[PDB]
Protein backbone atom coordinates (compact mmCIF):
# COMPACT_ATOMS: atom_id res chain seq x y z
CA UNK A 1 0.00 0.00 0.00
CA UNK A 2 3.05 2.19 0.36
CA UNK A 3 4.24 0.74 -2.94
CA UNK A 4 1.14 2.02 -4.77
CA UNK A 5 1.44 5.54 -3.37
CA UNK A 6 5.18 5.69 -4.02
CA UNK A 7 4.68 4.68 -7.66
CA UNK A 8 1.88 7.19 -8.28
CA UNK A 9 3.91 9.93 -6.61
CA UNK A 10 6.99 9.03 -8.66
CA UNK A 11 4.87 9.59 -11.77
CA UNK A 12 3.87 13.01 -10.43
CA UNK A 13 7.48 13.86 -9.54
CA UNK A 14 8.69 13.04 -13.05
CA UNK A 15 5.93 15.12 -14.62
CA UNK A 16 6.86 18.06 -12.39
CA UNK A 17 10.51 17.69 -13.35
CA UNK A 18 9.70 17.72 -17.07
CA UNK A 19 6.84 20.26 -17.32
CA UNK A 20 7.34 23.78 -15.90
CA UNK A 21 4.62 25.17 -13.66
CA UNK A 22 4.58 28.36 -15.73
CA UNK A 23 3.23 26.42 -18.71
CA UNK A 24 0.47 24.92 -16.54
CA UNK A 25 -0.44 28.41 -15.33
CA UNK A 26 -0.43 29.77 -18.88
CA UNK A 27 -2.69 26.95 -20.08
CA UNK A 28 -5.13 27.44 -17.19
CA UNK A 29 -5.30 31.21 -17.72
CA UNK A 30 -5.76 30.82 -21.48
CA UNK A 31 -8.60 28.35 -20.90
CA UNK A 32 -10.25 30.75 -18.45
CA UNK A 33 -9.84 33.61 -20.94
CA UNK A 34 -11.45 31.57 -23.71
CA UNK A 35 -14.30 30.51 -21.40
CA UNK A 36 -15.00 34.14 -20.50
CA UNK A 37 -15.04 34.85 -24.24
CA UNK A 38 -17.67 32.21 -24.93
CA UNK A 39 -19.69 33.57 -22.01
CA UNK A 40 -19.68 37.05 -23.52
CA UNK A 41 -20.76 35.40 -26.76
CA UNK A 42 -23.74 33.67 -25.13
CA UNK A 43 -25.00 36.86 -23.43
CA UNK A 44 -25.49 38.66 -26.80
CA UNK A 45 -24.30 42.05 -25.55
CA UNK A 46 -25.77 44.68 -27.92
CA UNK A 47 -24.44 48.11 -28.81
CA UNK A 48 -27.97 49.61 -29.11
CA UNK B 1 3.98 34.33 -11.83
CA UNK B 2 6.26 31.55 -13.06
CA UNK B 3 5.29 32.01 -16.72
CA UNK B 4 8.49 34.03 -17.14
CA UNK B 5 10.41 31.10 -15.65
CA UNK B 6 8.80 28.92 -18.33
CA UNK B 7 9.87 31.41 -21.01
CA UNK B 8 13.47 31.47 -19.76
CA UNK B 9 13.84 27.68 -20.03
CA UNK B 10 11.81 27.08 -23.21
CA UNK B 11 14.57 25.29 -25.21
CA UNK B 12 15.27 22.75 -22.45
CA UNK B 13 11.65 21.50 -22.23
CA UNK B 14 10.39 21.78 -25.83
CA UNK B 15 11.55 18.21 -26.53
CA UNK B 16 8.66 16.83 -24.44
CA UNK B 17 5.49 16.25 -26.45
CA UNK B 18 3.29 17.13 -23.46
CA UNK B 19 4.77 20.63 -23.37
CA UNK B 20 4.27 21.06 -27.11
CA UNK B 21 0.61 20.03 -26.79
CA UNK B 22 0.10 22.37 -23.83
CA UNK B 23 1.66 25.30 -25.70
CA UNK B 24 -0.43 24.62 -28.81
CA UNK B 25 -3.63 24.36 -26.77
CA UNK B 26 -2.84 27.61 -24.93
CA UNK B 27 -2.18 29.42 -28.21
CA UNK B 28 -5.39 28.03 -29.72
CA UNK B 29 -7.39 29.06 -26.64
CA UNK B 30 -5.95 32.58 -26.77
CA UNK B 31 -6.73 32.85 -30.49
CA UNK B 32 -10.31 31.62 -30.05
CA UNK B 33 -10.85 33.97 -27.12
CA UNK B 34 -9.52 36.94 -29.09
CA UNK B 35 -11.76 36.05 -32.04
CA UNK B 36 -14.82 35.81 -29.79
CA UNK B 37 -13.95 39.02 -27.93
CA UNK B 38 -13.49 40.99 -31.14
CA UNK B 39 -16.59 39.64 -32.88
CA UNK B 40 -19.23 39.28 -30.14
CA UNK B 41 -19.54 43.01 -29.51
CA UNK B 42 -17.42 43.96 -26.48
CA UNK B 43 -15.11 46.10 -28.61
CA UNK B 44 -18.17 47.49 -30.36
CA UNK B 45 -19.51 48.54 -26.96
CA UNK B 46 -16.25 50.34 -26.17
CA UNK B 47 -16.36 52.12 -29.52
CA UNK B 48 -20.03 53.03 -29.01
CA UNK B 49 -19.36 54.64 -25.64
CA UNK B 50 -16.33 56.53 -26.96
CA UNK B 51 -18.40 57.70 -29.95
CA UNK B 52 -20.96 59.08 -27.51
CA UNK B 53 -18.15 61.01 -25.81
CA UNK C 1 20.10 17.28 -16.20
CA UNK C 2 19.29 17.24 -12.51
CA UNK C 3 19.51 21.03 -12.21
CA UNK C 4 16.59 21.50 -14.60
CA UNK C 5 14.43 18.95 -12.81
CA UNK C 6 15.34 20.30 -9.37
CA UNK C 7 14.42 23.84 -10.42
CA UNK C 8 11.07 22.78 -11.86
CA UNK C 9 10.23 20.65 -8.82
CA UNK C 10 11.23 23.54 -6.55
CA UNK C 11 8.75 25.88 -8.21
CA UNK C 12 6.05 23.19 -7.98
CA UNK C 13 6.74 22.68 -4.27
CA UNK C 14 6.66 26.44 -3.68
CA UNK C 15 3.26 26.60 -5.38
CA UNK C 16 1.90 23.72 -3.31
CA UNK C 17 2.76 25.52 -0.06
CA UNK C 18 0.81 28.64 -1.05
CA UNK C 19 -2.23 27.53 -3.06
CA UNK C 20 -4.44 25.10 -1.13
CA UNK C 21 -5.47 21.97 -3.00
CA UNK C 22 -9.07 22.57 -1.94
CA UNK C 23 -9.02 25.77 -4.00
CA UNK C 24 -7.76 23.82 -7.03
CA UNK C 25 -10.58 21.32 -6.50
CA UNK C 26 -13.14 24.12 -6.25
CA UNK C 27 -11.84 25.77 -9.43
CA UNK C 28 -11.93 22.49 -11.37
CA UNK C 29 -15.45 21.66 -10.18
CA UNK C 30 -16.75 25.16 -10.94
CA UNK C 31 -15.28 25.03 -14.45
CA UNK C 32 -16.88 21.62 -15.00
CA UNK C 33 -20.23 23.00 -13.80
CA UNK C 34 -19.93 25.93 -16.20
CA UNK C 35 -19.01 23.57 -19.07
CA UNK C 36 -22.10 21.45 -18.36
CA UNK C 37 -24.28 24.57 -18.40
CA UNK C 38 -22.66 25.59 -21.70
CA UNK C 39 -23.54 22.23 -23.22
CA UNK C 40 -27.12 22.53 -22.01
CA UNK C 41 -27.31 26.01 -23.54
CA UNK C 42 -26.04 24.63 -26.85
CA UNK C 43 -28.28 21.55 -27.02
CA UNK C 44 -31.32 23.89 -27.22
CA UNK C 45 -33.78 21.99 -25.04
CA UNK C 46 -37.37 23.12 -25.73
CA UNK C 47 -40.44 22.57 -23.56
CA UNK C 48 -41.95 20.45 -26.40
CA UNK D 1 -13.31 16.86 1.26
CA UNK D 2 -10.28 19.15 1.25
CA UNK D 3 -12.46 22.12 0.26
CA UNK D 4 -13.27 22.76 3.93
CA UNK D 5 -9.51 22.83 4.58
CA UNK D 6 -9.31 25.69 2.08
CA UNK D 7 -12.29 27.25 3.89
CA UNK D 8 -10.28 27.20 7.12
CA UNK D 9 -7.03 28.46 5.54
CA UNK D 10 -8.66 31.57 4.03
CA UNK D 11 -6.99 34.10 6.40
CA UNK D 12 -3.60 32.49 5.68
CA UNK D 13 -3.73 32.35 1.85
CA UNK D 14 -5.84 35.36 0.80
CA UNK D 15 -2.69 37.46 0.36
CA UNK D 16 -1.42 35.51 -2.67
CA UNK D 17 -2.54 36.96 -6.01
CA UNK D 18 -2.86 33.51 -7.59
CA UNK D 19 -5.32 32.48 -4.87
CA UNK D 20 -7.36 35.66 -5.42
CA UNK D 21 -7.46 34.97 -9.17
CA UNK D 22 -8.53 31.36 -8.60
CA UNK D 23 -11.29 32.33 -6.16
CA UNK D 24 -12.59 35.06 -8.46
CA UNK D 25 -12.57 32.70 -11.44
CA UNK D 26 -14.44 30.02 -9.48
CA UNK D 27 -17.09 32.47 -8.27
CA UNK D 28 -17.47 33.89 -11.77
CA UNK D 29 -17.79 30.40 -13.27
CA UNK D 30 -20.43 29.36 -10.73
CA UNK D 31 -22.40 32.55 -11.37
CA UNK D 32 -22.22 32.23 -15.17
CA UNK D 33 -23.32 28.61 -14.90
CA UNK D 34 -26.31 29.52 -12.73
CA UNK D 35 -27.15 32.27 -15.22
CA UNK D 36 -27.10 29.76 -18.07
CA UNK D 37 -29.13 27.21 -16.10
CA UNK D 38 -31.67 29.92 -15.32
CA UNK D 39 -32.06 30.90 -18.98
CA UNK D 40 -31.51 27.61 -20.84
CA UNK D 41 -35.10 26.37 -21.09
CA UNK D 42 -34.44 23.76 -18.40
CA UNK D 43 -36.76 25.63 -16.03
CA UNK D 44 -39.31 25.78 -18.83
CA UNK D 45 -39.01 22.01 -19.20
CA UNK D 46 -39.60 21.57 -15.46
CA UNK D 47 -42.69 23.78 -15.57
CA UNK D 48 -44.02 21.98 -18.65
CA UNK D 49 -43.60 18.69 -16.79
CA UNK D 50 -45.48 20.01 -13.76
CA UNK D 51 -48.19 21.26 -16.13
CA UNK D 52 -48.58 17.76 -17.57
CA UNK D 53 -48.67 16.31 -14.05
CA UNK E 1 5.02 29.61 8.94
CA UNK E 2 6.50 26.36 7.71
CA UNK E 3 3.58 24.55 9.37
CA UNK E 4 1.17 26.09 6.85
CA UNK E 5 3.28 25.13 3.85
CA UNK E 6 3.81 21.64 5.27
CA UNK E 7 0.10 21.00 5.75
CA UNK E 8 -0.76 22.26 2.25
CA UNK E 9 2.04 20.13 0.78
CA UNK E 10 0.82 17.12 2.78
CA UNK E 11 -2.62 17.49 1.22
CA UNK E 12 -1.01 17.61 -2.22
CA UNK E 13 1.09 14.53 -1.43
CA UNK E 14 -1.97 12.55 -0.30
CA UNK E 15 -3.83 13.49 -3.47
CA UNK E 16 -0.86 12.41 -5.58
CA UNK E 17 -0.80 9.10 -3.72
CA UNK E 18 -4.50 8.47 -4.37
CA UNK E 19 -5.22 10.01 -7.80
CA UNK E 20 -3.15 8.80 -10.79
CA UNK E 21 -1.56 11.34 -13.12
CA UNK E 22 -2.93 9.54 -16.17
CA UNK E 23 -6.43 10.27 -14.89
CA UNK E 24 -5.84 14.02 -14.61
CA UNK E 25 -4.19 14.03 -18.05
CA UNK E 26 -7.27 12.27 -19.43
CA UNK E 27 -9.53 14.84 -17.78
CA UNK E 28 -7.53 17.78 -19.14
CA UNK E 29 -7.41 16.37 -22.68
CA UNK E 30 -11.12 15.52 -22.68
CA UNK E 31 -12.01 19.03 -21.53
CA UNK E 32 -9.77 20.53 -24.22
CA UNK E 33 -11.44 18.34 -26.86
CA UNK E 34 -14.86 19.50 -25.64
CA UNK E 35 -13.68 23.13 -25.75
CA UNK E 36 -12.54 22.74 -29.36
CA UNK E 37 -15.92 21.22 -30.19
CA UNK E 38 -17.82 24.12 -28.64
CA UNK E 39 -15.63 26.61 -30.52
CA UNK E 40 -16.52 24.83 -33.75
CA UNK E 41 -20.19 25.05 -32.79
CA UNK E 42 -20.02 28.77 -31.99
CA UNK E 43 -18.04 29.80 -35.08
CA UNK E 44 -20.72 28.19 -37.33
CA UNK E 45 -18.50 26.49 -39.89
CA UNK E 46 -20.22 26.33 -43.31
CA UNK E 47 -21.12 23.37 -45.51
CA UNK E 48 -22.18 24.85 -48.89
CA UNK F 1 2.14 8.42 -21.71
CA UNK F 2 0.98 7.05 -18.36
CA UNK F 3 -2.70 6.82 -19.28
CA UNK F 4 -1.95 3.12 -19.76
CA UNK F 5 -0.61 3.26 -16.20
CA UNK F 6 -3.99 4.65 -15.12
CA UNK F 7 -5.61 1.72 -16.92
CA UNK F 8 -3.32 -0.71 -15.09
CA UNK F 9 -4.25 1.00 -11.79
CA UNK F 10 -8.04 0.89 -12.24
CA UNK F 11 -8.85 -1.79 -9.60
CA UNK F 12 -6.39 -0.34 -7.09
CA UNK F 13 -7.69 3.24 -6.83
CA UNK F 14 -11.26 2.95 -8.11
CA UNK F 15 -12.68 3.26 -4.58
CA UNK F 16 -11.80 6.96 -4.32
CA UNK F 17 -14.84 9.14 -5.00
CA UNK F 18 -12.58 11.83 -6.47
CA UNK F 19 -11.34 9.36 -9.09
CA UNK F 20 -14.90 8.28 -9.90
CA UNK F 21 -15.92 11.92 -10.38
CA UNK F 22 -12.86 12.58 -12.57
CA UNK F 23 -13.60 9.54 -14.75
CA UNK F 24 -17.26 10.51 -15.09
CA UNK F 25 -16.36 14.09 -15.99
CA UNK F 26 -13.83 12.95 -18.60
CA UNK F 27 -16.26 10.51 -20.22
CA UNK F 28 -19.05 13.12 -20.19
CA UNK F 29 -16.77 15.74 -21.75
CA UNK F 30 -15.70 13.32 -24.49
CA UNK F 31 -19.32 12.45 -25.27
CA UNK F 32 -20.42 16.10 -25.42
CA UNK F 33 -17.43 16.79 -27.65
CA UNK F 34 -18.34 13.97 -30.03
CA UNK F 35 -21.93 15.22 -30.11
CA UNK F 36 -20.75 18.69 -31.11
CA UNK F 37 -18.21 17.27 -33.60
CA UNK F 38 -21.10 15.40 -35.23
CA UNK F 39 -23.85 18.07 -35.10
CA UNK F 40 -21.90 21.32 -35.65
CA UNK F 41 -21.68 20.77 -39.40
CA UNK F 42 -18.21 19.28 -39.75
CA UNK F 43 -19.82 16.15 -41.19
CA UNK F 44 -21.91 18.30 -43.52
CA UNK F 45 -18.83 20.03 -44.91
CA UNK F 46 -16.88 16.81 -45.40
CA UNK F 47 -19.88 15.16 -47.08
CA UNK F 48 -20.18 18.12 -49.45
CA UNK F 49 -16.46 17.71 -50.13
CA UNK F 50 -17.02 14.06 -51.04
CA UNK F 51 -20.06 15.07 -53.13
CA UNK F 52 -17.80 17.32 -55.20
CA UNK F 53 -15.24 14.53 -55.56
Amino acid sequence: DNMITEMLQKEYMERQGKTPLGLVDLFVFSTSFYLISIFLHLVKIPTH
Amino acid sequence: GQIVTFFQEVPHVIEEVMNIVLIALSVLAVLKGLYNFATCGLVGLVTFLLLCG
